[PDB]
């Protein structure tokens, strides 16, 4: 948790600073473990995408004290 | 003997599953930043680099152990926004919002009861105790909604009533017996969960479990920082003197015991703290078992899920471990009753098929097993094999037949 | 890295025993031969206790491996998620070097079409349940199947049992049950 | 010296086998309930098909 | 072992008979018509 305005693209992490990523908005099945929820991945024009995971797809599913 | 009554119970259960990765390095803990400490020591073998190789692999395996306890799931179910799950009341354990992240009462209480110089950094973990807490909520509402059916795939909803219906189905009380008493179960439910909180929130740190695998890491790291100070048979323990007072060709010696102590103290630590791991995924690879076999589904194994008869589960996290809870059904006020093993009428034996016979005095009657619940003797529920002379014991009655008076009609 | 340790002086004058022998034999070989055997004598005791760390990891496995053989092969098992995913039908054995590899075989159900259940029908005053698996409805027709397999049948007393009253028991629903005695008492 | 005494290790030993003789599995989900012997072996060999 | 003969009671119904692979004749027993005297 301490500040890459030390180190002799740029991002923050809870876990550090990695220079050269490309910080997105949108969150994928993600492979490689950075830390603290950053993770990242080769995309694309093409580059290295550090980006917040996400758990999974979302399906809600509808209940009724009446279906099956 | 045979029960005529019975309580749902709630029992807690907990588990750890992981703990702090630690790392701590070889040139600055030894040493630090002193060149010729460094020179002296690049020469003895490769000990603290493989050190360093052993020390990163159980940092590793605790992720692995998280994601294989809590990724048991694949998707994200949440539960639908109208809470009529005909009485039984789960509010308590599932989210509420306005909590600051998305933790939930019961894991609210847990987190509330539970609580540098020298190259040793602490990583940060790979799931956010939030995520974790996601993936909790996603495992209730799937066991919640859609029956136990997800444990094979797409998830298939079916009404709360209906089964837990199934669920006494599996335990050999037959359905009716929810159905028929519906309000009283529910109303147990509630105050066994409501009994959970008011304890947890009121109760000693009986999480204790989990506060033992902090407190032996911790302390093990105190000893470890603490050996610094120690001479180790050198003019002084403090490296920054002793290369600062005595001249090279005789700084060497003075350097080499202590090299060697710490050495020594480090292996020391590594070693122990590979079983620490090495016990801890044991218990991290029983609690995925008890997640699957538990949550997703029903375990017919006798007190594998805490005790009495098993009925479901829902879990909860904490901070570096799970937490269970276990419903199940026990009887309580059971009364006396005379038996025998089969009756004897018009020459031919009869045994009973899935029931008990059981008398009251009188007459004979048919029972299932675990809540009474008395029928006729009839020849649907029994079945016959021979006289009534070699089954060892029995007694004499009347076996009704449910065709002849409709057929004297 | 145990064989890579012999080429390591660990403080001493070289990394063969052989040249310290030419060079000096009084009491000095002594003061230098020492510090060989000290660190060789750590490098064989600090790998004999990691691999005896690894062994009791491969022990693990390996009794998880003996019950799985004997509980998915040799019979058939009802601990869920244990063999494979899904419900498990059956499992063969094959041996790959110095391990074991399962196939297992699991039945899982995938088309999911939806309809509305009920508790009980209750007839006459008296309210039947099903022996097995739920009533279910395409709308008008009240048949009662099996949990994991949509095959619908007749309602029938021979499938169904009784419970004499139709009141305390919430959500029940009205239709008729057939009797397949009445026709044939026709007769 | 070990904490439970071996007279008290027999005891347990001799308690957990006379639930089991007397009432069946029972008294491992509450209070026993019992059933005489012959009948509880019946339900023994019902519990596995036969 | 334990031989028994072949009815209502033991067996059920499910669909038609041409199918199943391997299947056979036999006279299922009704019990019910032999007391379907009246
Ligand atoms: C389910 O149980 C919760 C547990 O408290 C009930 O919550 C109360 O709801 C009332 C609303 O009528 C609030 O005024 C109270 O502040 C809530 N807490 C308590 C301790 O009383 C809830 O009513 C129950 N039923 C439902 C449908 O949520
Ligand atoms: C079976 O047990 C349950 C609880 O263990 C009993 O429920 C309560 O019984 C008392 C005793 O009369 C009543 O005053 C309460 O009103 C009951 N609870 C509720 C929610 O109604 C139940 O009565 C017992 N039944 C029998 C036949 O023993
Ligand atoms: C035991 O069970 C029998 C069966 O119900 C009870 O007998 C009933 O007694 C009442 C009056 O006491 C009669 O009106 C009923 O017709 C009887 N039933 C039958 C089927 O004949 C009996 O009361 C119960 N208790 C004892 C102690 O015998
Ligand atoms: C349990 O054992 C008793 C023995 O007292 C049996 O009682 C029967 O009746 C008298 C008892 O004074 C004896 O002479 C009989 O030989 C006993 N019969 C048998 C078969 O033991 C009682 O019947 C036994 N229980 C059962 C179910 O057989
Ligand atoms: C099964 O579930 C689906 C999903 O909710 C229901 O689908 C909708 O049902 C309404 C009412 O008939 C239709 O007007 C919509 O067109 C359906 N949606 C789609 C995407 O087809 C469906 O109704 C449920 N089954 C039953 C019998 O109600
Ligand atoms: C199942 O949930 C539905 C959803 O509201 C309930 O529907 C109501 O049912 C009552 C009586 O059956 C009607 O008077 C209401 O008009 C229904 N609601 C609406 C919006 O139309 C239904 O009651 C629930 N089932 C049970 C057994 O209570
Ligand atoms: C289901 O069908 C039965 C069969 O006629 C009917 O039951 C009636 O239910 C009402 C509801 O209170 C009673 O007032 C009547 O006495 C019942 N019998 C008759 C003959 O009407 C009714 O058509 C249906 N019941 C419900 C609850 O929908
Ligand atoms: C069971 O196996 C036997 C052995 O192969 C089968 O016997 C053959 O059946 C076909 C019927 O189409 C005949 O044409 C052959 O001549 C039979 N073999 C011999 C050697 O005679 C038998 O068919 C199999 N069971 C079934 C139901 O087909
Ligand atoms: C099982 O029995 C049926 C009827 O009893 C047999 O059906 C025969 O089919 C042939 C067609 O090849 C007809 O010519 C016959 O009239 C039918 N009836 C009889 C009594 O033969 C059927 O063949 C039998 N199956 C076997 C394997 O023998
Ligand atoms: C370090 O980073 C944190 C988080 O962005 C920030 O609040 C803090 O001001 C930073 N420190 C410095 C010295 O910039
Ligand atoms: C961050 O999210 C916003 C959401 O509107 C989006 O517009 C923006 O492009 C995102 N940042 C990057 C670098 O894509
Ligand atoms: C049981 O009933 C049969 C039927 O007639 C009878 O012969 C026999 O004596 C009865 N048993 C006793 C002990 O009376
Ligand atoms: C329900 O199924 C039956 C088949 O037995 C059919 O004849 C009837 O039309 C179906 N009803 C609806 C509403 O689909």
């Amino acid at each position: 948790g301490v500040n890459c305005t030390e180190v002799p693209n740029v991002f923050q992490t809870r876990a550090g600073c990695l220079i050269g990523a490309e910080h997105v908005n949108n969150s994928y099945e993600c492979d490689i473990p950075i830390g603290a929820g950053i993770c990242a991945s080769y995309q694309t024009s093409q580059s290295i995408i550090a980006y917040t995971m996400s758990l999974g797809a979302e399906n809600s599913v509808a209940y009724s004290n009446n279906s099956i | 003997a045979i029960p005529i009554n019975f309580t749902i119970s709630v029992t807690t259960e907990i588990l750890p599953v992981s703990m702090t990765k630690t790392s701590v390095d070889c040139t600055m803990y030894i040493c630090g930043d002193s060149t010729e400490c460094s020179n002296l020591l690049l020469q003895y073998g490769s000990f603290c680099t493989q050190l360093n190789r052993a020390l990163t692999g159980i940092a590793v395996e605790q992720d692995k152990n998280t994601q294989e306890v809590f990724a048991q799931v694949k998707q994200i179910y949440k539960t639908p926004p109208i809470k009529d799950f005909g009485g039984f009341n789960f509010s308590q354990i599932l989210p509420d919002p306005s909590k600051p992240s998305k933790r939930s009462f019961i894991e609210d209480l847990l987190f509330n009861k539970v609580t540098k110089f020298n190259g040793l950094t602490v990583l940060p973990p790979l799931l956010t105790d939030e995520m974790i807490a996601q993936y909790t909520s996603a495992l209730l509402a799937g066991t919640i909604t859609s029956g136990w059916t997800f444990g094979a795939g797409a998830a298939l909803q079916i009404p709360f009533a209906m089964q837990m219906a199934y669920r006494f189905n599996g335990i050999g009380v037959t359905q009716n017996v929810l159905y028929e008493n519906q309000k009283l179960i529910a109303n147990q439910f509630n105050s066994a969960i409501g009994k959970i909180q008011d304890s947890l929130s009121s109760t000693a740190s009986a999480l204790g479990k989990l506060q033992d695998v902090v407190n032996q890491n911790a302390q093990a790291l105190n000893t470890l920082v603490k050996q610094l100070s120690s001479n180790f048979g050198a003019i002084s323990s403090v490296l920054n003197d002793i290369l600062a007072r005595l001249d090279p060709p005789e700084a060497e010696v003075q350097i080499d015991r202590l090299i060697t102590g710490r050495l020594q103290s480090l292996q020391t630590y590594v070693t122990q703290q590979l079983i620490r791991a090495a016990e801890i995924r044991a218990s991290a690879n029983l609690a995925a078992t008890k997640m699957s076999e538990c949550v997703l589904g029903q375990s017919k194994r006798v007190d594998f899920c805490g005790k009495g008869y098993h009925l479901m589960s829902f879990p909860q996290s904490a901070p570096h471990g799970v937490v269970f809870l276990h419903v199940t059904y026990v009887p309580a006020q059971e009364k006396n009753f005379t038996t025998a093993p089969a009756i004897c009428h018009d020459g031919k034996a009869h045994f009973p098929r899935e029931g008990v016979f059981v008398s009251n005095g009188t007459h004979w009657f048919v029972t299932q097993r675990n809540f009474y619940e008395p029928q006729i003797i009839t020849t649907h529920n029994t079945f016959v094999s021979g006289n009534c002379d070699v089954v060892i014991g029995i007694v004499n009655n009347t076996v009704y037949d449910p065709l002849q008076p409709e057929l004297d009609s």
